């Protein structure tokens, strides 16, 4: 190939600047790969799904550990419609006084924005309680990304 | 030398040819083996200059085309003024023209419609207009319905007298060549006859029967006993009452004693706080001087006699180091190509538009004028819109004259030689220019509306804040309104009041104008206003310089004006015809002119118009916000564009509720454009195919083949929908808004 | 060898692509396939721009002669700079 | 805290490093 | 004369990869310095609101 | 082409010519380093005035810091040009062609090492010029507006 | 092949003043053209890239950055004043290549000598769907 991209050779002598364009569209396409045969397709097929899964199981961890280590969980139990959920801690270097006041919400040390996408209801609803679930919860998560 | 040849009944008026279509167009003349041939007959039915190779019968055709314009024009004229006679409240109007309401056209009670009949003032009943004739039927004093029904008649026989006038010259005594050919005496005539006469005329119509009605009017009399006009010019006695110079005949004019006539001829300036409008003596000193100007001016160029210059005579004497030559020739191409001349003609009535709807709302020159809100507001609008129109067609034209008729072997100059051998860097810098003006005028409005949401202000593009000032702006006004100090002497007041010095003009508890202050919003206003109009000039010189031959396509001028795109070879070449620069002009001459028009409105209704109290305080229509919320987008939507439409949506079940209607169809089709400016043809072709099939099933296949519309009539399509869905939105939402709150 | 060119045995011998190709790649050769005697051929298929006025010019049935894209050239795009 | 020393780099050395390392990929030339 | 001085001061900084591998570790551990060390009076950030918010509508949540 | 009195003049290309960029008669070090003192000289200004900080006693080193972080950015930004383009043993690109027509020496400013002498000496240019601007506007700092 | 080619030699150059369609740097590291023609008389054509100039009596000798423009012109030059021409590709290495004619006579009429490059004996519908040809180089135009 001599050049990127590694996976079709037509391109990589295409000396305007297209190439890079088509040389990120047409990378996890295979039927039109270079030198592609059947069971090399299906290898990778399996090789990608692997990945979209570590992907995902990154992702939930990810999701789990921000709550458990900023999120209000275990204080919202005490009232789950007095006391507005938490997503992630505010760190914004481009910040006024005033953004920093109308931020720190729902009983924080700090600006924070409100958690909408509904994983309260759903990590309470199962019956967790405390931060040490969930810290547990996003080890085994991350173990299996890594898996 | 010059004369009067002409030659005798070319085209006899024979029905012939009305019942075979496309008889100019050998191929269109065949038949419509299938649809698109009736897209292509209206579409190329005025091009003359492809129906032809000689210019004599082109020349004949828009002569006469010339004249069915001026029939249809005259024709419109006499609708306006039957529609204000027989059918308005015009009388009333006259009676009080402080809270009545100009109405000039009620609906047929039918399908409900009866509610536009709303509650319009003085016992009438009709949809409320906005065009602002009743201050010119006011200055002109009509003051009388009979005046406005014979005025109507004459009218009507004036348009049929032009469309006679039109058949008989084309038809009958169609002119030669070295008549149309001769501009000396056509610029000789038009300079001296038509503009000036024309003004000495009207200043006459307005010191003999305007001035002493108007001047009654303001005095305060029912127009019922106000003496008849020609009583005014019959029996002096009148006129005498009203001006002792004016009963001095002719004596003082004559003997160079002029400044007797001064009461009448003045040179006042400033408005008439009986009206707000102008000392009519001042419009008339005007009129009278332009007129003379005119007439003077009308002597420069050897017609016939020995006298005068030549326009061929004036040109090739300027020849300068830098570009060689000079202006050598060029005399011809002006003069053997009809579209430079309508490209130069409509640039130039473009800028002349705008200029005017400029000048109207600064120095309203009509009575009771600046105090109908709607009327200075729409009037404005409307000639810049007619403006902006007339500069894109003067561009697309000018690009037609450079594809076809343009060629060095004959028609040859060494100045557009020169243009066109460097065009790449001026397309280049105006670019440069272009994203320089972009980055730097609209980039500040992102910034400041950035650290407004950021909570914080004190780092803002403001007055309170991190200041940008319109000095120039400011040092001019100081100069206009300390130059009737010395540099005019012969002046009463600064030119307009608008100028940032003097008082306020306001009648009926309203105000009319007053001085008018520059904050850091119209430093950025304006500077959106340039960076837009040097984009839309970026694209239409491109087009025009690149219709001939670009690098990328070598021969593009041997492919024609209007053709879709040169195949998707060499990566793709879609849109390279001059006419699809013009295409895109378009949306942008739309966008400049659609903020033009909002910072135009918001700045008005924020610091010039409103109210006036009892005691004097000034309460203005919208609060005086200007300053302090036109410098975020978020604000622009906010305080203005969210608030300022509710009277438009709140309209149904009243009189205005027609204009909350088109706020949605305007809307609609701007929707319906995107499904033809998105998709292409062939899956279009491909769908039509089908139903032609499923039709053919049913022996229902029309001969006359199916055809999805060609790209070009696509796009054209999509564009015309476009503006008009823009332009009808901005309407319904301008007259809603004032004539509901104004 | 960037786009390609083929032509098929519709090809009537009436020879408009040749007079309208712009940059000099086709041409045509003696047959025995039709009364002129003559078919088309393509041996000069690098400066094939890629521009379809060629086939839109053949009045056959469907086509005669296609233009099939491939990869990209420094030639094959019109490129001058 | 810990945001103090993390977003600054995830926001700004490590795109850096990320862009110019497949800017030199992109560029080779083998 | 200046030649010599502006050779020997800056003569390490001349291998090209070494460069970067200098400039881009160098920026990164300023930049996360810097940061970790700002000073609250030039920030807004380094240190809270230190007022009582507002609750939101309906009650609180 | 066409050659106007901008692009074809005297005083134009004596003074383009002068400049370092094009004066081969020099080590490319040494233009690297001038053009690099010059930038650094020159950022400093707006930069400092019009700062997030210029409300605070502290904008002066506040301003000089991110003119130098700039001038760090940019550097590393020529050092990666470099390696991109230029390859490490091949020949260069320079116009070696004067306007007479004098067959040029091969501008070593336009080699691999030769455009790595020149980021280097921008980079410590820039950053010298960024200091000496910050230590002439806030000790001797009497004859300026600011 | 009794069809040599001529050799494309130095004679003077078209007057015009110079302008911004010329040659970038791209004719100076990969290649341009030159076309040539002799000329009837002294008189003015439109050059591919901008403006009009005037030609000499004789051989002429103009450069160009793409062989389209080039065709162009010789096109127009045929069409307008009924003369021929040919013209040359050049490589940085100083070779000079022979393009357009290739036997002398246009390419739009029979000249027997010319191979039979990319024809394919069978209308357009007989081509072949890709899965019967697909996992390999070859495809269905082939
Ligand atoms: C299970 C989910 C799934 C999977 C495995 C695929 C897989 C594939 N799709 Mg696909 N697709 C999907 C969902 C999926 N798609 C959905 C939901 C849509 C509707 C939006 C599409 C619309 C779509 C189109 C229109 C096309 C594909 C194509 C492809 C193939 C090449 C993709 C490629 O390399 O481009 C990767 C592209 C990028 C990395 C650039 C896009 C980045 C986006 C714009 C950012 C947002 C590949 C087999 C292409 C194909 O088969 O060509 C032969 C093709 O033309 N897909
Ligand atoms: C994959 C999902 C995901 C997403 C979108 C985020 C998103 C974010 N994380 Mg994060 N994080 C995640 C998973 C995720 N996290 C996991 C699984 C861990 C455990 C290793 C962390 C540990 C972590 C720390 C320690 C910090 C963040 C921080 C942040 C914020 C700034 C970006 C940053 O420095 O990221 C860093 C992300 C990684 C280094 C990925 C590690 C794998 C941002 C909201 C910062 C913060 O507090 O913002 C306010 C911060 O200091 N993250
Ligand atoms: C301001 C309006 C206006 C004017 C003055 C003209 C003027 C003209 N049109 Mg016309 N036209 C217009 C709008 C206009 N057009 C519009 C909007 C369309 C639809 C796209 C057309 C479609 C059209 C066609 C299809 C044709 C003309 C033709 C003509 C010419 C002869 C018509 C004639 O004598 O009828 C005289 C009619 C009367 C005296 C009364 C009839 C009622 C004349 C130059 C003809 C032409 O130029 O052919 C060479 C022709 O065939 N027109
Ligand atoms: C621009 C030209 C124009 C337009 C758009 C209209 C439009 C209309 N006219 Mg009209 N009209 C016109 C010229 C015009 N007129 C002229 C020149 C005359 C004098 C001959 C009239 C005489 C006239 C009468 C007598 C009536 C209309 C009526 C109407 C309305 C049905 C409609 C709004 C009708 C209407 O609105 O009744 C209230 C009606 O009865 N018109
Ligand atoms: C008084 C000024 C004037 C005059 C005499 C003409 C005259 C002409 N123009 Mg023109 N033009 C003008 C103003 C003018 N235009 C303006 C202001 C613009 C900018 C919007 C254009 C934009 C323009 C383009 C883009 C084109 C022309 C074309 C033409 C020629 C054919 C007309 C045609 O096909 O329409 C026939 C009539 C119609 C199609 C009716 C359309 C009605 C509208 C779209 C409906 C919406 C109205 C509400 C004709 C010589 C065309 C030409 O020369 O073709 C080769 C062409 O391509 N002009
Ligand atoms: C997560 C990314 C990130 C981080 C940590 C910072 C960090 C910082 N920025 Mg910054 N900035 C960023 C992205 C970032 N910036 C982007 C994407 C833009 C463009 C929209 C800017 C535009 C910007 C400006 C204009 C300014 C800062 C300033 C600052 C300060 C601090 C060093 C300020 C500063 O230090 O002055 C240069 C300042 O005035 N930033
Ligand atoms: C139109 C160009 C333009 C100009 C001249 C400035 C000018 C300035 N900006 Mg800025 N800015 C702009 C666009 C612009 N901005 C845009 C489009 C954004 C959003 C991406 C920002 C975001 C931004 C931030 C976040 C900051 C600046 C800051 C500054 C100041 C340093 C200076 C006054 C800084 C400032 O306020 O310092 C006074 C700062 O912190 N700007
Ligand atoms: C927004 C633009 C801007 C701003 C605010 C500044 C601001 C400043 N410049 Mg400056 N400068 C700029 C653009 C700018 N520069 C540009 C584009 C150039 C051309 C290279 C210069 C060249 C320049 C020189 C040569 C000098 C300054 C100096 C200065 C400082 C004092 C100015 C004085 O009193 O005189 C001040 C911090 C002076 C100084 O001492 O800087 C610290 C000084 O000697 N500037
Ligand atoms: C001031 O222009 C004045 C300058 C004077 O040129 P000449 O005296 O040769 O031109 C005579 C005029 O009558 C135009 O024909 O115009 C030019 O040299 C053309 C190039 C303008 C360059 C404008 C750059 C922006
Ligand atoms: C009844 C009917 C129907 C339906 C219909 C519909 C549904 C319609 C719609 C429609 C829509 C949904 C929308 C619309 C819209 C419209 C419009 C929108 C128009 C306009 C017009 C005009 C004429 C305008 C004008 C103007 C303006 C205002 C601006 C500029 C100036 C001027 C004056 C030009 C059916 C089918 C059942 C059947 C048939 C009949
Ligand atoms: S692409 Fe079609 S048109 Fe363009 S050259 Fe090759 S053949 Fe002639
Ligand atoms: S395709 Fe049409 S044009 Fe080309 S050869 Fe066959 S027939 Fe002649």
């Amino acid at each position: 190939e001599l050049r990127f991209p590694r996976f079709s050779q037509g391109l990589a002598q295409d000396p305007t600047t297209r190439r890079i364009w088509f040389g990120i569209a047409t990378a996890h396409d295979f039927e039109s790969h270079d030198d592609i045969t059947e069971e090399r397709l299906y290898q990778n097929i399996f090789a990608s799904h692997f990945g979209q899964l570590a992907i995902i199981f990154l992702w939930t961890s990810g999701n789990l550990f921000h709550v458990a280590w900023q999120g209000n969980f275990e204080s919202w139990i005490q009232d789950p419609l007095h006391v507005r959920p938490i997503a992630h801690a505010i760190w914004d270097p481009h910040f006024g006084q005033p953004a920093v006041e109308a931020f720190t919400r729902g009983g924080a040390a700090g600006p924070v924005n409100i958690a909408y996408s509904g994983v309260y209801q759903w990590w309470y609803t199962i019956g967790l309680r405390t931060n040490e679930d969930l810290y547990t919860g996003a080890l085994f998560l991350l173990f299996l990304s890594t898996l | 030398e010059v004369k009067i040849v002409v030659d005798r009944d070319p085209v006899k008026t024979s029905f012939e040819e009305w019942a075979r279509p496309g008889h100019f167009s050998r191929t269109l003349a065949k038949g419509p083996d299938t649809t698109t041939w009736i897209w292509n007959l209206h579409a190329d039915a005025h091009d003359f200059d492809s129906h032809t190779g000689d210019l004599e019968e082109i020349s004949r055709k828009v002569f006469s085309a010339h004249f069915g314009q001026l029939s249809i024009i005259f024709l419109w004229l006499s609708g306006m003024y039957f529609h204000g006679a027989r059918f308005s409240n015009y009388e009333a109007w006259l009676s009080d023209p402080t809270h009545i309401g100009p109405s000039a056209q009620v609906v047929w009670p039918i399908v409900g419609q009866e509610i536009l009949n709303g509650d319009v003032g003085g016992g009438f009943r009709g949809i409320q207009i906005t065009s602002g004739f009743f201050q010119l039927w006011r200055a002109s004093g009509i003051t009388s319905e009979l005046q406005l029904y014979c005025t109507a008649i004459g009218a009507l026989v004036f348009a049929a007298l032009m469309l006679f006038a039109g058949w008989f010259h084309y038809h009958k005594a169609a002119p030669k060549l070295a008549w149309f050919q001769d501009v000396e005496s056509m610029l000789n005539h038009h300079l001296a006859g038509l503009l000036g006469l024309g003004s000495l005329s009207w200043a006459g119509h307005q010191i003999h029967v305007s001035l002493p009605i108007n001047q009654f009017l303001d005095a305060g009399v029912d127009p019922k006993e106000i003496p008849l006009p020609h009583e005014f010019i019959l029996n002096r006695d009148l006129l005498a009452q009203l001006y002792p110079s004016f009963a001095e005949g002719a004596t003082p004019f004559f003997t160079l004693n002029w400044s007797k006539y001064a009461e009448f001829l003045t040179f006042r300036g400033g408005l008439d706080p009986v009206t707000g409008g102008l000392w009519l003596t001042d419009i008339a000193h005007h009129h009278l001087a332009i007129a003379i100007l005119f007439l003077i001016a009308g002597h420069m160029y050897r017609t016939n006699w020995g006298i005068g210059h030549g326009l061929k005579d004036i040109l090739e004497a300027h020849k300068g180091p830098f570009t060689g030559q000079g202006h050598k020739g060029l005399y011809e191409i002006l003069t053997t190509s009809w579209h430079a001349q309508l490209s130069l003609n409509l640039a130039m009535l473009g800028s002349t538009t705008i200029v005017v709807a400029h000048h109207m709302y600064s120095m309203p020159p009509y009575p009771y004028l600046a105090t109908d809100y709607g009327t200075q507001l729409s009037l404005f609008t409307h000639h810049m819109w007619i403006g902006g129109f007339l500069i894109v067609g003067a561009a697309a034209h000018a690009a037609i004259f450079m594809v076809r008729d343009y060629d060095p072997t004959t028609r040859y100059n060494d100045l557009l030689d020169r243009v066109l051998r460097h065009r790449d860097a001026i397309i280049s810098h105006l670019n440069w220019v272009c994203i320089f003006l972009g980055f730097h005028s609209f980039g500040l409005y992102i910034h400041n509306d950035t650290m407004s949401a950021l909570g914080r202000p004190q780092d803002m593009f403001s007055d309170t804040a991190i200041q940008l000032q319109p000095i120039f702006a400011q040092w001019v006004q100081n100069i206009h309104a300390t130059a009737p100090g010395v540099t005019a002497p012969g002046a009463t007041t600064s030119t307009s009041l608008t100028w940032g010095g003097g008082e306020l003009v306001a009648v009926g508890g309203k105000v009319a104008l007053l001085p008018i202050p520059l904050g850091t919003a119209d430093f950025l206003v304006h500077h959106i206003h340039a960076f837009t109009i040097h984009v839309t000039v970026l694209i239409l010189l491109k087009g025009v310089l690149f219709a001939r031959s670009s690098r990328l396509i070598p021969d593009k001028a041997n492919l024609g004006f209007r053709f879709p795109c040169d195949g998707p070879g060499r990566g793709g070449t879609c849109q390279v015809s001059a006419w699809d620069h013009v295409f895109l002009g378009l949306f942008w001459m739309y966008n400049a002119i659609s903020v033009v028009i909002f910072h135009f409105s918001w700045k008005m209704q924020s610091d010039v118009w409103g109210t006036i109290s009892d005691q004097g305080v000034v309460t203005h229509i919208t609060g005086g916000n200007f300053a302090q919320s036109s410098i975020t987008i978020n604000g622009w939507l906010r305080d203005f564009l969210w608030a300022q439409a509710s009277q438009v949506i709140q309209s149904y079940g009243s009189s205005l509720s027609a204009y909350g209607l088109f706020f949605l169809g305007a809307h609609f089709v701007w929707a319906f454009s995107l499904m033809f400016l998105f998709s292409g043809r062939g899956y279009w072709q491909e769908l039509i195919e089908s139903i032609v099939w499923a039709h053919n099933k049913l022996k229902v296949a029309p001969a006359t083949q199916p055809r999805a519309l060609s790209i070009i009539q696509g796009r054209a399509v999509g564009v015309t929908h476009y503006l008009l869905g823009g332009i009808a939105t901005t309407w319904a939402f301008f007259l809603a808004r004032i004539i509901a709150v104004g | 060898m960037s786009h390609s060119v083929k032509i098929y045995d519709t090809c009537i011998g009436c020879t408009q692509c040749v007079r309208a190709c712009p940059t000099d790649v086709l041409e045509m050769i003696p047959w025995d396939g039709c009364k002129a005697k003559q078919i088309a051929s393509a041996p000069r298929t690098e400066d094939c721009v890629g521009c379809k006025r060629c086939e839109s010019a053949c009045p056959t049935d469907f086509l005669s002669v296609r233009v099939y894209l491939g990869p990209e050239t420094t030639r094959s795009m019109a490129l001058s700079y | 805290n810990l945001p103090s020393i993390f977003v600054p780099l995830v926001g700004l050395v490590f795109p850096a490093i990320a862009m110019t390392s497949l800017f030199l990929y992109v560029q080779k030339k083998k | 004369l200046q030649s010599k001085f502006f050779n020997t001061f800056a003569a390490p900084f001349t291998k090209r990869g070494l460069l970067l591998k200098f400039l881009l570790i160098g920026g990164g551990s300023l930049v996360a310095y810097v940061s970790a060390s700002a000073s609250p009076d030039l920030l807004p950030i380094k240190k809270g609101p230190q007022l009582p918010p507002t609750p939101g509508p309906r009650g609180k949540i | 082409s066409l050659e106007t009195p901008v692009t074809s003049s005297p005083l134009v290309a004596w003074y383009l010519s002068n400049l370092p960029a094009y004066r081969t008669a020099v080590s490319p070090l040494l233009r690297g380093i001038e053009v690099g003192l010059a930038h650094g000289y020159l950022l400093v200004g707006p930069f400092a005035l019009t700062g997030p900080l210029r409300n605070t006693p502290v904008h002066g080193q506040a301003g000089t810091l991110g003119a130098i972080g700039l001038v760090s950015i940019l550097s590393v930004c020529l050092t990666m040009y470099g390696v991109a383009s230029f390859n490490e043993g091949e020949p260069s690109t320079a116009p070696v062609l004067t306007l007479t027509g004098r067959k040029k020496e091969a501008d070593k400013l336009q080699t691999a090492e030769g455009w790595s002498q020149f980021t280097g000496g921008f980079f410590f240019g820039g950053v010298s010029g960024a200091v000496w601007a910050y230590f002439l506007l806030y000790v001797l700092d009497l004859p300026y507006f600011f | 092949g009794f069809v040599p080619p001529q050799l494309d030699p130095s004679t003077p150059s078209p007057i015009f003043g110079g302008s911004t369609g010329g040659l970038l740097r791209k004719a100076q590291v990969e290649e341009f053209y030159v076309i040539t023609w002799t000329s009837p008389k002294e008189q003015v054509f439109e050059m591919p890239t901008g403006g009009a100039a005037i030609m000499r009596e004789g051989p002429n000798l103009l450069k160009l950055a793409r062989k389209e423009q080039c065709l162009a012109l010789g096109n127009r030059l045929r069409s307008k004043y009924k003369i021929a021409y040919q013209f040359y590709r050049v490589f940085p290495n100083g070779e000079v290549q022979y393009l357009h004619p290739k036997d002398g006579v246009y390419p739009e009429k029979v000249n027997a000598g010319r191979q039979g490059v990319g024809q394919n004996f069978r209308s357009i519908g007989k081509n072949v769907s890709p899965i019967e040809v697909k996992f390999t180089g070859k495809n269905s135009f082939d």
